[PDB]
């Protein structure tokens, strides 16, 4: 339809303020994540990584699309928070286990049938 | 009053799927063959959506067929391409649309296996 | 079975083996299919 | 009736058994290979041919409900014997 | 005008003629059928299709009566209803239990127009039929106990086949279906009747006991057996080709398959190549890795440059791995590029598309009113051609002429001598076939592919244009029509001549190289003797049987089965087959090991995906990423003046084809020679029995 | 069980006897029976409480 | 500066391709008998401008555009290749 | 008498279709329209922005007393424009009696939350979320339910691989549980069951 229903913030200004203040939620949020899970990372990587995982949908140009990914971010902030997550799904956000995938053709030919 | 977004549809940053499965999957939108071992046509009906297959493994205990590839037995049924289409397109992933294959009509006469001049002439029945 | 003896067939096992489990007469799995793709076999004869 | 390798390994009724090279070898080292020793081909072949004198032959495996569904085999070519697959057993019109 | 008919009370215009079964598929309602079959004749014995017209107190058979003005048809009438459910009752009454133990299993009509139509519970209380078993073959299976004499294969053996060895023998109830004599089924369409037989009596022999149908895993691919290009489906059931099916393509394969396409799917089991192989110092062929492989293989294109570098295609490459080498070699400014096919070069040679494609399509065979075969064996080099000329013949009085040796056509034609001074007869006039191809309104030549490679296929490809040309200048010039036909028995072949390699490997012969690429040549065209001394030579394929004995380096790729690939049939329309298993053991797709190679040398390619490698070959011929388009532009006026110009002599050698009799069909490339099905095809066709 | 071998299966005699029974075991067993088109909720008292399958 | 083949793209039903269709119409036959060994691609499009590519020596390739070009048009830009100005 | 074929209900057929006339036509604004399956279930097809209206007017209406919501979940239909449907069961206790209310909604567009009119659809409202992807959108607490603390997608989805994408397992390295690219032993054996041949003549579709 033309005329879609927004779920809030209208045009994308308002989504980026939500953007915006939801970055801000979380990056006063890593101390407390790594004192009390008591995390071996530093207090720089957890923002890095807050960072990173905000950068990935930066290419979002749908303001309801964003607002369902603020939504999701202030429901994964509310789990840290609570201390309902463990140490292992803190650490399930850096893959900390994965071998290095290669990216370069030469070796995705090597390893096997891989696209 | 309600917002507009002049922009095509993606959900790909919400449905959850890995990077990899989003942008290295080339999916076929077709409507199955008939199997020709039978004659009936009632599995021809609807288009399917069926992704690219991947590579399988021999299990080095009991020898099954291992696999690493989520989307392998995943088969989705629309009922027209444009949906099928549309539904690709929203979720980000490459497609092939293949059009629909209906028989010709054909004329059949019974009478023609007793042609008093041509080939159609039956030698048995 | 002293009053009703089963039915004795020439394939069933004489004697009776309990749960061999943690010994060296345990199960071990394995397929039991052979191998599904021949290699080919190059030559002993050197070409040149 | 059970075979060896050449490697030493029994082989299966089903002709399984792994190469000299193989790895996989390394799983029956301190233990056993499960290996069935009655064989059901030569078992079926230890078994005769029935001989009855009808064209039309019914063969339900014996026991009635217990065996396997009622099949008919035809005993019109007198070159082979007449068998019924679902127990390989096989029947004979009386020749000579 | 059509008429109108009844479907349930819903209104359906229909042309007159047409059966009450066609007007309720038209209307969306497909009658229960045993016996009929759209592509066969009207048989109406099995009784299956029997429907209740609305005043009419005699129930019609569906599948043979044609409709009439106001007749109102009831599908789900009771009458319908109890007719179908007596007809059934017969069937399964005389049906034995086989089914946990028949191949037929869970893709049976029987046992599903039993379950949709049928009762569930048996009267019968008397005992069961008993029929002994024929043996017509090592391809197809009998057990004739369950057959329900239906007439499906002695139909298609008939009309499709032109071979009539199999009818009913007897009368009531022990009519039996067979040879009445020990005589083989042996024909290269002989799979089709396990195809279309609705019950388990013929079923394939190959696959017998191997799966289930609801296991299987249906991929849609083409096939790359010949230059047909038919559609096929590929079963598979946890990562192995199971089973070759046909898919119906009206305009090329329409729901037939060859034995060759059918049964050799187990050739790609053995002889496999699976991993690099290099040379020790004792020049026995190891296992090696890629690395070492196509490293090797790139100091030496390296080393070397010029037209001392060759390529050598066989007849199973696609479009990706032949644009890929093509590139890979010109980066070196090599040019000795060719395919193991001859087609002349002399005059518009390979610049017109219109000039070694077939340009009536498969399916306007149909609408010829003559056709000429000139040098051809069209039922081995490409049967289902055949099977659409046999359509012809037989639907609409085609004039078939075949021009050369008399092969055993599955159909009367007009035999003309056996060398080309009757083509250069005709094309003068003093024939009588010249006046019957003026007088004819739309006439055909087809020169078979396997006559250009004699030492004068030139002069036999002028004479049939200068045939063309005089039909075209004595009958009306305006129309659509094409005459001139080029019919290729390679698959490659089309694709390989669209991106532009040199047909035949006379260049290779002219210059030897120094560097030869075998890309899955199989053909014994080239060897060491005509190369030179210390030749590196490296063969990449998925079978080793001559460049891999023969070859420096060996490098496994991809089958038709386990890549996704583009192939150009005979009258030039693209297809591609898709995945249905991944390469054995380290073989890798043909278009990534030639990218890798190119890399690992330096001179790297412009395409890392598959998308790209196809856009590739749009930039070099859009029509390869066209695919099912067929249509294309005629440039026959270029294509004659220009081979007008320079003549020579035809040989005084009457035209052999290459393929005299079905064990020369068995036998033709590298999966075939491969496969044990067909050798065995060979041995019953050679010692009988 | 209801007397319909399209639905439940037939006893094993006379699977093993009757070629229609033969076929419905079979396609029973490996197809299963099919359901018309439809939505329903039916509920029960469960021990727990009202037990539903939409 | 070294040519190897010459490829020509024209769509077949398309107005824009009426003046390369004509130079392949009755000047094709010309060209190719005035170059017997060089190899021209003649190809089809669909809905893309017409093309004329120039494969030179060890892989170097150039495209030009022939969209609403003329007989002369066309005749002029190949023998523009062809000279190599 | 046909002792294997579920007797019909005229009765209770023909009382469930004046209901379902009597709510159409009391409320017009919403009701698209209204079903009695043969097997006496009565179907309210709704527009999406009515359902707290329709429901409270469905409990709190003296002749429809559905004070307890029975159940609620979604349907998943990806060739349709909007893919979820949301489905309310009620049940009215003064009245015997079951309804159905069915809405539509697609992954952007936010349902209006029912807590408001019954208690349990907070926590069926947060299974239809958590599930699908569907948001509500006045939902005092609307958090996953039943998916693993910080699962990516929704499992009930017809496009969500049944394996998923991720499995779990101990690594003694890092000395935690670690979640991995799914990878299984044996892959799961897509069957095809479906037979080729019309089972039931009276749901067969126009050709088109
Ligand atoms: S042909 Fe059909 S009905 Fe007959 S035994 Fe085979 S599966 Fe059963
Ligand atoms: S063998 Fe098969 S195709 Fe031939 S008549 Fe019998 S049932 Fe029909
Ligand atoms: S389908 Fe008509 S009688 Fe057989
Ligand atoms: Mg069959
Ligand atoms: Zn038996």
């Amino acid at each position: 339809g033309t005329s879609v229903k927004p779920i809030f913030s209208r045009d994308m200004n308002e989504a980026k303020r939500r953007v915006r203040e939801l970055y801000r939620a979380w990056y006063r949020e890593v101390p407390n994540t790594v004192h009390l899970f008591q995390l071996d990372i530093s207090v720089k990587q957890g923002r890095d990584k807050v960072r990173e995982m905000f950068m990935k949908n930066a290419h979002v140009t749908d303001p309801r699309v964003v607002d369902l990914l603020v939504i999701k971010g202030k429901m994964e902030l509310e789990e840290t928070i609570n201390v309902w997550k463990q140490r292992t799904h803190i650490m399930r956000f850096f893959h900390e286990t994965e071998a290095p995938r290669p990216t370069d053709f030469l070796s995705k030919f090597y390893v096997g049938h891989d696209p | 009053q309600l917002i507009a977004v002049d922009e095509k549809l993606d959900i790909t940053t919400l449905t959850g799927v890995p990077e990899e499965h989003i942008k290295t999957r080339k999916v076929r939108i077709f409507v199955p063959a008939r199997n020709n071992m039978q004659s009936g046509v009632n599995n021809t009906k609807k288009w399917k959506m069926e992704f690219d297959t991947r590579e399988r493994w021999e299990n080095p205990l009991m020898g099954w067929s291992s696999t690493a590839d989520p989307l392998s037995n995943l088969v989705l049924t629309f009922s027209t391409k444009e949906d099928a289409v549309a539904f690709a397109e929203k979720n980000g992933w490459s497609f092939d649309v293949e059009e629909r294959k209906v028989p010709k009509p054909k004329s059949k006469s019974y009478g023609a296996n007793f042609s008093w001049n041509k080939r159609t002439r039956v030698s048995t029945k | 079975p002293t009053t009703k003896p089963p039915t004795a067939r020439k394939y069933i096992w004489t004697n009776h083996k309990f749960n061999v489990s943690g010994t060296p007469q345990q199960y071990v799995p394995y397929s039991t299919t052979r191998k599904k793709i021949q290699e080919w076999v190059p030559p002993s004869t050197p070409y040149k | 009736g059970v075979r060896t390798s050449p490697t030493g390994e029994k082989v299966t009724h089903t002709g399984q058994a792994y190469d000299d090279g193989d790895y996989r070898r390394v799983r029956f080292s301190d233990r056993q290979k499960e290996v069935n020793e009655n064989f059901a081909i030569d078992l079926i072949a230890e078994q005769p041919v029935s001989e009855v004198g009808s064209r039309v032959i019914s063969c339900d495996g014996g026991g009635g409900a217990l065996g396997h569904p009622r099949v008919y085999i035809n005993l019109d070519k007198e070159t082979k014997t007449g068998t019924c697959g679902y127990c390989g057993l096989q029947f004979r019109q009386p020749h000579h | 005008n059509l008429i109108e008919v009844f479907v349930d009370g819903q209104s359906v215009m229909v042309e007159p003629g047409t059966t009450v079964l066609q007007a309720c598929e038209k209307v969306g309602m497909q009658i229960p059928r045993f016996c009929y079959h759209e592509r066969l004749s009207v048989a109406g014995n099995c009784r299956m299709c029997l429907v209740e017209i609305e005043k009419a107190p005699k129930v019609v058979a569906a599948c043979a009566m044609p409709v009439m003005k106001g007749w109102n048809i009831l599908t789900n009438s009771e009458k319908s209803k109890k007719a179908r459910e007596g007809v059934m009752e017969f069937l399964l009454a005389n049906h034995p239990l086989d089914c946990p133990i028949c191949d037929q299993g869970g893709e049976c009509d029987l046992q599903d127009q039993s379950m949709m139509f049928g009762s569930d519970r048996s009267r019968f209380l008397e005992g069961k039929r008993a029929v002994e078993d024929k043996n017509i073959g090592p391809l197809v299976k009998t057990i004739m106990t369950r057959c329900i004499q239906c007439t499906r294969c002695i139909r298609f053996a008939s009309e499709i086949a032109g071979v009539d060895d199999l009818g009913t023998t007897g009368r009531g109830n022990d009519m039996q279906v067979g040879t009445y004599i020990e005589k083989m089924f042996m024909s290269e369409l002989s799979g089709n009747i396990i195809d279309i037989c609705p019950v388990g009596a013929l079923t394939s022999k190959p696959y017998a006991f191997t799966a289930r149908p609801w296991e299987t895993r249906k991929t849609e691919s083409i096939d790359v057996m010949d230059a047909v290009g038919s559609n096929i489906v590929v079963s598979t059931r946890t990562g192995e080709v199971m089973r070759i099916l046909p898919r119906m393509h009206e305009d090329i394969n329409e729901e037939w398959i060859s034995d060759k396409t059918r049964f050799a799917y187990d050739g790609l089991k053995r002889q496999r190549l699976t991993q690099p192989m290099i040379r020790n110092e004792k020049g026995l062929l190891t296992y090696t890795t890629w690395e070492d492989a196509l490293s090797r293989v790139a100091g030496m294109l390296q080393s070397f440059q010029g037209n001392d570098v060759a390529a050598i295609a066989g007849g199973l490459v696609d479009a990706e791995a032949l644009v890929a080498l093509k590139d890979l070699l010109n980066r070196v400014d090599s040019d000795s590029l060719c395919t193991e096919e001859v087609f002349p070069t002399a005059g518009a040679g390979t610049d017109l598309r219109s000039n070694y494609l077939l340009n009536t399509t498969i399916a306007g065979v149909e609408e010829a009113d003559v056709i000429l075969l000139v040098g051809t064996n069209p039922r081995f080099e490409a049967p289902l051609f055949n099977a659409r000329i046999r359509k012809s013949w037989l639907h609409n009085d085609l004039k078939v002429a075949l021009i050369g040796s008399p092969v055993d056509l599955t159909y009367r034609y007009d035999h003309l001598g056996d060398s080309p001074k009757i083509l250069q007869d005709i094309a003068s006039g003093n024939h009588p076939f010249s006046q019957i191809l003026k007088e004819a309104k739309k006439p055909m030549v087809v020169l078979g592919s396997s006559a250009l490679q004699r030492s004068d296929g030139t002069a036999i490809l002028a004479a049939v244009s200068n045939i063309a040309q005089n039909i075209r200048l004595s009958s009306g010039v305006t129309g659509d029509w094409k005459v001139m036909n080029i019919l290729h028995r390679i698959a490659s072949q089309v694709a390989a001549l669209d991106l532009g390699y040199k047909p035949g490997v006379e260049a290779i012969r002219k210059n030897p190289p120094k560097v030869l690429f075998l890309l899955g040549a199989d053909g014994g065209c080239i060897t060491r003797q005509d190369l030179p001394k210390d030749c590196f030579i490296i063969y990449q394929g998925h079978h080793g049987d001559v460049g891999a004995p023969m070859a420096d380096v060996i490098l496994p790729g991809a089958a038709y089965t386990e890549k996704s690939a583009t192939y150009v049939n005979t009258e030039g329309r693209a297809q591609q087959t898709k995945v249905a298993v991944t390469p054995p053991g380290l073989a890798r797709e043909d278009w990534k090991i030639i990218r890798a190679l190119s890399e690992i040398a330096g001179m790297t390619l412009p395409y890392d995906t598959l998308d790209q490698v196809r856009s590739r070959l749009e930039e070099v011929s859009p029509n390869l990423v066209r695919y099912d388009d067929v249509e294309g532009a005629n440039y026959f006026q270029q294509a004659n003046e220009l081979s007008k110009l320079v003549n020579q002599q035809l040989l005084a050698d009457p035209l052999v084809p290459p393929q005299l009799t079905i064990k020369d069909f068995y036998m033709t490339d590298s999966i075939s020679r491969a496969s044990q099905t067909m050798a065995k095809c060979v041995k019953a066709v050679t010692e009988g029995i | 069980k209801v007397d319909d071998a399209k639905v439940s299966p037939p006893k094993r005699a006379e699977m093993k006897t009757s070629m229609e029974s033969l076929i419905h075991h079979f396609k029973l067993y490996t197809e299963g029976y099919q359901v018309p088109p439809g939505a329903t909720y039916t509920a029960i008292e469960a021990p727990k409480g009202e037990f539903g399958v939409y | 500066l070294g040519l190897r083949e010459i490829r020509i793209h024209l769509c077949q039903r398309s107005p824009g391709s009426q003046g390369v269709r004509d130079f392949i119409e009755k000047r094709y036959v010309e060209l190719k008998k005035a170059n017997p060994d060089l190899p021209i691609l003649i190809r089809e499009c669909s809905d893309v401008q017409p093309k004329l590519w120039a494969r030179y020596a060890f892989g170097q390739e150039k495209n030009v555009s022939l969209n609403n070009f003329s007989a002369d048009q066309v005749t002029r830009t190949l023998e523009n290749v062809l000279s190599g100005k | 008498t046909r002792p294997t074929i579920r007797p019909r209900n005229d009765v209770v057929h023909k009382q469930l279709s004046a209901f379902g006339q009597y709510v159409a036509e009391i409320l017009p604004k919403y009701v698209q329209q209204v079903q009695v399956s043969c097997f006496n279930e009565l179907e309210i097809f709704i527009h999406p922005d009515g359902v707290i209206p329709v429901l409270t007017f469905l409990r709190d209406h003296t002749n429809a007393q559905f004070k307890s919501l029975a159940d609620l979940t979604a349907v998943d239909v990806p060739t349709r424009q909007n893919r979820f449907e949301i489905v309310y069961n009620l049940l009215s206790l003064r009245f015997n009696s079951r309804i159905r209310v069915k809405t539509y909604t697609d992954e952007l567009t936010p349902i209006e939350s029912s807590v408001t009119v019954y208690k349990a659809a907070n926590w069926y409202e947060r299974e239809i979320w958590d599930m699908f992807g569907v948001f509500f959108a006045n939902h005092p607490d609307l958090r996953r339910i039943l998916t693993d603390y910080g699962f990516e997608g929704h499992p009930f989805r017809k496009d969500f691989p049944l394996s998923g994408y991720v499995e779990l397992r101990y690594d003694d390295e890092v000395k935690r549980v670690v979640a991995e690219p799914v990878e299984l032993a044996q892959e799961f054996r897509k069957f095809d069951l479906n037979s080729p041949w019309e089972a039931f003549p009276a749901y067969r579709q126009p050709p088109e």
